[PDB]
């Protein structure tokens, strides 16, 4: 099991700095070239920097877009790579992936979102979505959870501390009035609800918010 | 910068079908050391890119025998023998023979399946949102196919053309359907100026629209 654990992402004001870190385990780190690649809806996938290994003197390369503003470094003693970013602009926004490239293969970390904006962090407003008249669609029931007006991304949504997996739909966040709004549906066997308790748990790291709303029946 | 061109942009296929993705480079990808640094990745919805084929044709560890890489010079192709539902997602090629390393724009693999109509659910504001003085009306259109669908909201028989947010999921890895969420966000003052809220969908599986509604007072 290899893993590239990248951290240090988040919201940052334009012109300010940010530092990303990546810790590797599960493969011989010194045999690989480390690369940061970012991804944004606009330009898609773009390579930004590279730091070679020992045999190649830890030589570094950068793309024209970040040369002079970004510095990449590694520490083989700690199986880590770092990306120091300075004077960030809107065009630097995106998901940054830590990657290791070697002779027989390559691995990519999970990615960490870097948001470059002046806007302030806004906690989300979480509200449960119960049926107008809870009976039985077929052999199922659709329940929901609304995550309204937060900033920035991402927000994590799970159902029943995570125990409810199949039958869950978490829609992509949408930007409205400078704020994100997202929803999540889950369908459960009719005999299961409202018998047992179903609740969505929402986490918004940026504002350190952690909410657990139980989905109750509502005739209104 | 070496330019990577990927074709096609979208590739619909049925389970069992064979699929071909082509990738071309503006310059030769044969490195002076003699290797050809061209790789293929698959990015599944929600996940990061995973390496499939390395250096034109080497199947990476844990990759199914049904994926093969081929080509040379500046023309490379990626073949998938028999498409499974889990192969859904975007495929990218990259060259790392030249600095800067560059990626193709990706090819989305879509899985053609039998039509399925939307399972619609409408949700009126919870008491809690109303207390903050907000009124969001949510409507789910789950597991349908094809992706192409249309939703319309009608307030008191009239068509609302302001305050609606729509969001589509990517195609499902398990059953190949699509879902969609539609939210009508009104202030609570706005929400009490009317009575009928209707979520209306148009999917080629039905000649007549699929309608879901609720009345405020009827509640
Ligand atoms: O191909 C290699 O010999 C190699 C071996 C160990 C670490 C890095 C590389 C490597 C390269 C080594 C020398 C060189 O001149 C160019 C290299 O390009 C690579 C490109 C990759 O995608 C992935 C790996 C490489």
């Amino acid at each position: 099991e290899v893993k590239l654990d990248e951290t240090g992402g988040g919201l940052v004001q334009p012109g300010r700095p940010m530092k990303l870190s990546c810790v590797a385990s599960g493969f011989t780190f010194s045999d690989y070239w480390m690369n940061w690649v970012r991804q944004s809806p606009e330009k898609g996938l773009e390579w930004v920097a590279q730091i070679r290994n020992k045999p190649y003197n830890y030589e570094t390369y950068y793309s024209d877009s970040v040369k002079g503003r970004f510095t990449i470094s590694r520490d083989d003693s700690k199986s880590s790579v770092y990306l120091q970013m300075n004077n960030l602009r809107a065009e630097d926004m995106g998901i940054y992936y830590c990657t290791s490239y070697g002779y027989h293969g390559a691995y990519w970390g999970q990615g960490t979102l870097v948001t470059v904006s002046a806007a302030k962090t806004t906690a989300p407003s979480v509200y449960p979505l119960a049926p107008g008249t809870a009976a039985l669609k077929s052999s199922m029931v659709t329940l929901g959870c609304l995550v309204k007006g937060y900033f920035p991304e991402p927000v994590t949504v799970t159902w029943n501390s995570g125990s409810l997996s199949s039958g869950v739909h978490t829609f992509p966040a949408v930007l409205q009035s400078a704020l994100y709004t997202l929803t999540s549906s889950v369908t459960v066997p009719s005999s299961s609800w409202p018998s047992q308790t179903v609740t969505c748990n929402v986490a918004h790291p940026a504002s350190s918010t952690k909410v657990d709303k139980k989905i109750v029946p509502r005739n209104c | 910068d070496v330019v990577m061109t990927q074709t096609p942009l979208s590739l619909p296929v049925s389970l069992g079908d064979q699929a071909s993705i082509s990738c071309r480079s503006s310059q030769s990808l044969v490195h002076s050391n003699g290797n050809t640094y061209l790789h293929w990745y698959l990015q599944k919805p929600g996940q990061s890119p995973k390496l499939l084929i390395y250096k034109v044709s080497n199947r990476f560890s844990g990759v199914p025998d049904r994926f093969s890489g081929s080509g040379s010079g500046t023309d490379f192709t990626l073949k998938i023998s028999r498409v499974e539902a889990e192969d859904l997602g975007v495929y990218f090629c990259s060259q790392s023979t030249h600095v800067p390393w560059t990626f193709g724009g990706g090819t989305k693999l879509e899985i053609k399946r039998a039509d399925a109509a939307p399972t619609v659910s409408i949700f009126p504001p919870s008491s809690e949102q109303l207390t903050s003085g907000g009124a969001s009306v949510v409507c789910f259109l789950n597991n349908f196919y094809p992706k192409d669908i249309n939703v319309k909201w009608k307030i008191d028989g009239s068509e609302r053309q302001n305050g609606v947010l729509n969001s589509w999921t990517d195609q499902n890895s398990k059953d190949s359907t699509y879902s969609m969420s539609s939210t009508l966000t009104l202030t609570k003052d706005e929400y009490e100026r009317h009575n009928s809220y209707t979520c209306e969908a148009t999917h080629k599986t039905s000649t007549s629209p699929i309608v879901k509604s609720f009345n405020r007072n009827e509640c």
